[PDB]
């Protein structure tokens, strides 16, 4: 019944500016206090903002200093965030929430958050590499191959191992970032020793905010 | 004290007159302070326990036009008496060394000694901190005074609920005219 | 800014009890302290409102309560659906929130073995080579259970730049599947004549040596 939907996330450069915006439904929205809460990928949860029902009172954390207005539309029943002179590590996924009260006390329902990235980085689609298995007896009977997902960016990704058929033993691991600024990730498939000179192993790898898809069969080492 | 502790300010809120309530300004209960000497009170005590018809908005008038003014507010505590005032919250936390002023629309957090030049607070009144932590603040203020100044103090139990009855929100409002 | 442990777990059944330190000006100063339930890949949900009280829904098994500065919510008879990320959130004045650092929970299976890591350690491959770049690609999977660490060498001196590591996490078998990384230069991958990820987990190193070969 309650939802609530933030738009406006992408990549900006430092000192850049951003407006973001929540749509909600289910609930009488004028009546309640509103949040804005972050959460760094990799890290917790931080609270950006706060504003009561009326914008009677209204409130920022305290790596904000100045830099953001949050405001509401109780008509419209949307709720913004108008973010200013954006640094890197205001780099998170951003979620908005309702109060359980019509002043600021306790976040209770929560949206899906949208992702900001801030970096002098530009998009840039994936380099996939293959992390080709090796016939030198690794433990005998299996087999670990995979594809190297590197220098990405932004996030994020998403890896099909081909075509959403190869499922068990399939673990796209989370990206990491490197010190380029961009991100890179790993994606194995551990499969026995007989396995490899059969089946056919391809790795797709989706990049959405470079338009980018790259598809890649990874195969043995050989000479 | 350290000069760090004396300007503690925080800038990163803003409020209204009435708050989160849905009082508007005319139907405030505006009332003066009490002239004691050359001592001016707004004791929120009675003025703020729950009543049926809360919450209210108490306004208390500080009208300065003469020297030496001493200005005195009390603001009940929180277990002062039972229930009566377990939600109380008062603004800006730093009073009497931070005052709130009415920039466009909204209030503000700012120096009072910035605000005004020759401004006495004590930190200590009757031997407790100058801080509504301990329920009563308090400040004199210069020989004379070249512009009018006016600021704002908040003492708000409308979060404080006993049975049908809430908390009123206190508003108090220095205004100082210009003398000397 | 409210201080909570990184970890806790338990196998079903049993109790945990996560800590929430704050200061006399959020925790300690009002009874306005909540907590929330997050999943991989989910939104926060509300899970403790006021201190003590449960909104509708949430099974009585959680519990909080608060002294002093110090808030808890305590998990009893925990179950697999409880393994999840916690938070707990203040009133901090002024119309101010603030949120603890997190807890992850994890939920275990009692008395399973303990040691048994597979280290998978890849060299650069050729293709990335030719465009400039080198990544040797450590993986470690179908393991039970631990939080050890994973290191690396070149040749018979540490490397300590350069490394970036993921934290593990569950799968069908219940098992280990992290990743570890190492970015060089070309130059750097053929002037050492061996890289080693080194791993240790209950006080026993396991190492994997990689060399540069040309074929
Ligand atoms: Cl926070
Ligand atoms: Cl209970």
């Amino acid at each position: 019944e309650v939802q609530l939907v933030e738009s406006g996330g992408g990549l900006v450069q430092p000192g850049r500016s951003l407006r973001l915006s929540c749509a909600v439904s289910g609930f009488n929205f004028e009546d309640y206090a509103m949040h804005w809460v972050r959460q760094t990928p990799g890290k917790g949860l931080e609270w950006v903002s706060g504003i009561s029902w009326n914008s009677g009172t209204l409130a920022y954390g305290d790596f904000v200093q100045g830099r953001f207005i949050i405001s509401r539309d109780n008509a419209k029943n949307f709720l913004y965030l108008q973010m200013n002179s954006l640094r890197p590590e205001d780099t998170a996924l951003y979620y908005c929430a309702n109060d359980r009260m019509r002043w600021i006390q306790v976040p209770h329902y929560w949206g899906q958050g949208t992702l900001v990235t801030v970096s002098s980085a530009s998009t840039k689609g994936p380099s996939v590499f293959p992390l080709a298995p090796s016939s030198k007896s690794t433990s005998g009977g299996t087999a670990a191959l995979g594809c190297l997902v590197k220098d990405y960016f932004p996030e994020p990704v998403t890896v099909s191992w081909n075509s959403g058929a190869l499922t068990s033993g399939v673990h796209t691991f989370p990206a990491v970032l490197q010190s380029s600024g961009l991100y890179s990730l790993s994606s194995v498939v551990t499969v026995p020793s007989s396995s490899l000179g059969t089946q056919t192993y391809i790795c797709n790898v989706n990049h959405k905010p470079s338009n980018t898809k790259v598809d890649k069969k990874v195969e043995p080492k050989s000479c | 004290v350290g000069v760090d502790e004396l300007d503690k300010i925080d800038l990163s809120y803003e409020t209204t007159e009435s708050g989160d309530t849905a009082v508007s300004e005319d139907s405030y209960d505006k009332y003066a302070s009490q002239n004691t000497n050359k001592e001016y009170v707004c004791d929120f005590t009675d003025q703020l326990k729950p009543t049926e018809s809360g919450p209210k908005v108490k306004k208390c008038e500080v009208k300065v036009n003469e020297p030496l003014i001493k200005v005195k507010i009390i603001c009940p505590l929180k277990g002062s008496v039972e229930k009566l005032y377990d939600n109380i919250e008062y603004v800006p936390k730093k009073s009497p060394y931070v005052v709130l002023t009415k920039e466009e629309t909204k209030l503000k957090e700012k120096l009072l000694s910035k605000l005004i030049y020759g401004l006495l607070i004590s930190p200590t009144v009757n031997e407790k901190e100058n801080n509504f932590k301990e329920g009563v603040i308090e400040f004199t203020l210069p020989p004379v005074v070249h512009k009018a100044t006016v600021f704002y103090f908040i003492c708000d139990n409308s979060k404080t609920e006993d049975d049908n009855k809430k908390g009123n929100r206190g508003i108090v409002e220095v205004y100082v005219e210009p003398y000397g | 800014a409210l201080t909570q442990p990184r970890s806790v777990s338990g196998s079903p059944g049993q109790s945990v009890t996560i800590s929430c330190t704050g200061t006399n000006d959020d925790v300690g100063e009002y009874n306005y302290v909540s907590w929330y339930q997050q999943h991989p890949g989910k939104a926060p949900k509300l899970m403790i409102y006021d201190v003590t009280k449960r909104p509708s829904g949430v099974p009585d098994r959680f519990s909080a309560s608060k002294s002093g500065n110090t808030a808890s919510l305590t998990i009893s008879g925990l179950q697999a659906e409880d393994e999840a990320n916690y938070y707990c959130c203040s009133y901090a004045g002024t119309y101010h929130m603030v949120f603890g650092g997190g807890t992850k929970l994890t939920v275990l299976v009692l008395g399973q073995p303990k040691a048994a890591p597979s280290v998978t350690l890849f060299p650069p491959s050729s293709e990335e080579l030719q465009a400039n770049k080198a990544t040797l690609v450590c993986l470690i999977s179908d393991f039970y259970p631990g939080a050890v660490t994973v290191a690396w060498k070149a040749d018979s001196s540490p490397v300590k730049a350069g490394v970036e590591t993921t934290t593990p996490s569950k799968q069908s078998n219940n098992k280990y599947a992290a990743s570890s990384y190492l970015s060089l230069t070309p130059e750097q991958w053929k002037s050492h004549r061996s890289y080693s990820c080194q791993v240790t987990h209950e006080g026993s190193t396991v190492e994997k040596t990689v060399a540069p070969t040309e074929c």
